RNA sequence: GGACGCGACCGAAAUGGUGAAGGACGGGUCCAGUGCGAAACACGCACUGUUGAGUAGAGUGUGAGCUCCGUAACUGGUCGCGUC
């Protein structure tokens, strides 16, 4: 049978200078061959810890690893701003090795309303048969947000898709992007297209709108 | 000193083969086990394949096991993931990793390379088309106006946005893509900007698609209305 | 009485043959685990384990001991006989 590898939690928000604790449970012995690694966006993971306990040669000494039993816990006594990034266990005491599902650890900051703006299509992309409208979500905390697409005053579903930036390196915030996708015809059926959001920095819900044919 | 390149990685279709390359330097890798770990986009790490030095032995992922072959050539200091019979769901990043020296970092991967991406679909290869993001006629929004490029139904992954050569780089976010139902990708790449200098400002989005040899540098400017 | 000699019986180092004992007679080999050798398996070394392993050996030892049958050095004991 595969060894499990349980990691939890599957996120986490934490302060600068906070002590955090990251958890990975084996479904079977596994020994004290563990390892753990952070992985920043973009990047290979780094080695961090082998054999459960043992820092690896020049990594600081703020990270440590522990066993109990088949049990595992990676800790960061104190965080520093580099130390924002995903965390990821690994079991290599028999083939195959198995990787626990990640911790991603990301950092607190005050609240922050998103900006919203709204774009409808271009001329150019509607003369090619379907018409993107964009709702953007600009420089917001926490991540949680809810915006949805109204056409005509009718609710739109699963005809939108939302991306969503990393937190950003100066201001901690996010950016969110929700993009509405209709055909020419249908688009030209309609005319007030909105996009409503909620959001915890909002003292009420934003609406953001445009007529068709206005601009 | 110690590094690993991995090279090799582009589209390929379902049924398709592709051999990846893993080479390295500062160290010698007939003394080391060497692996193959990958990561589907937004996903956790998988792990491969591996060769264990001295004997030769080789293992596999069952997900893996009987398509992929892991070899090392020691003249070249460079190990290989030879992959038949690829599948949409073989789509990652694909990172070769050295095992550490046993009394140093016991079974720890203590080394790995940037990463190749696969992308194994039907999909052909296609560049973005890119469309204005207009900043609106209106007033505000936190205190400036907002615009952008939507770089739209390009295949495979990756593209680049820059603004202005690289010159505009404060309040840009470039998103994420999203691999969309039809099965080319799709993202948005947005920018904050004073709303009082629309007409004296110039805002132009410089677009790369490789793959493709698809450059485009879109200006963008206020619809006329 | 004692000594020497001869012989017989006993004992006996040594040696050939024999047949039972398995880990409390050992060694070897295998197996497991742990550490090491640039080394997870394979290979080698070290350590640990017989509530890990056949007394039909699965040994380029079935080696030592013993059971049981012979040969037997003798610096041995006893008895008889001859002689002093
Ligand atoms: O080979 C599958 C095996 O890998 C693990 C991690 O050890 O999961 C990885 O691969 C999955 C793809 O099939 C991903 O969904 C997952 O995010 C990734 O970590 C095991 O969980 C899985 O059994
Ligand atoms: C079956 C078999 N066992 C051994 C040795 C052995 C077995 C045990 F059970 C022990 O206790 C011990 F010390 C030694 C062999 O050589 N073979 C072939
Ligand atoms: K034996
Ligand atoms: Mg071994």
């Amino acid at each position: 049978s595969d060894i499990q590898m349980t990691q939890s939690p599957s996120s986490l928000s934490a302060s600068v200078g906070d002590r955090v604790t990251i958890t990975c449970r084996a479904s079977q012995s596994v020994s004290s061959a563990v390892a753990w690694y952070q992985q920043k966006p973009g990047k290979a993971p780094k080695l961090l810890i082998y054999s459960a306990s043992s820092l690896y040669s020049g990594v600081p000494s703020r990270f440590s690893g522990s066993r109990s039993g088949t049990d595992f816990t990676l800790t960061i006594s104190s965080l520093q701003p580099e130390d924002f990034a995903t965390y990821y266990c690994q079991q290599s005491y028999s083939f195959p090795s198995t990787f626990g599902q990640g911790t991603k650890v990301e950092i607190k900051r005050t609240v922050a309303a998103p900006s919203v703006f709204i774009f409808p299509p271009s001329d150019e992309q509607l003369k090619s048969g379907t018409a993107s409208v964009v709702c953007l979500l600009n420089n917001f905390y926490p991540r949680e947000a809810k915006v949805q697409w109204k056409v005509d005053n009718a609710l739109q579903s699963g005809n939108s898709q939302e991306s969503v930036t990393e937190q950003d390196s100066k201001d901690s915030t996010y950016s969110l992007s929700s993009t509405l996708t209709l055909s020419k015809a249908d688009y030209e059926k309609h005319k007030v297209y909105a996009c409503e959001v909620t959001h915890q920095g909002l003292s009420s819900p934003v609406t953001k709108s445009f007529n068709r044919g206005e601009c | 000193e110690v590094q690993l390149v991995e090279s090799g990685g582009g589209l390929v279709q379902p049924g398709g083969s592709l051999r990846l390359s893993c080479a390295a330097s500062g160290f010698y890798i007939s003394y080391s086990s060497i692996h193959w770990v990958r990561q589907a986009p937004g996903k956790g790490l998988e792990w491969v394949a591996s060769i264990s030095p001295y004997s030769g032995s080789t293992y596999y992922a069952d997900s893996v096991k009987g398509r992929f072959t892991i070899s090392a050539d020691t003249s070249k200091n460079t190990a290989y993931l030879q992959m038949n019979s690829l599948r949409a769901e073989d789509t990652a990043v694909y990172y070769c990793a050295r095992q550490g020296y046993r009394r140093r970092s016991g079974r720890g991967f203590d080394y790995w390379g940037q990463g190749t991406l696969v992308t194994v679909s039907s999909a052909s290869t296609k560049g973005p088309s890119v469309f204005p993001l207009a900043p609106s006629s209106k007033s505000t929004s936190g205190g400036t106006a907002a615009l952008g490029c939507l770089v739209k139904d390009y295949f495979p992954e990756p593209v680049t946005v820059s603004w202005n050569s690289g010159a505009l780089t404060s309040g840009v976010h470039t998103f994420p893509a999203v691999l969309q139902s039809s099965g080319l990708y799709s993202l948005s790449s947005v920018v904050t900007v004073p709303s009082s200098s629309l007409g004296t400002q110039t805002y132009i989005c410089n677009v790369n698609h490789k793959p493709s040899n698809t450059k485009v540098d879109k200006k963008v400017e206020p619809k006329s209305c």
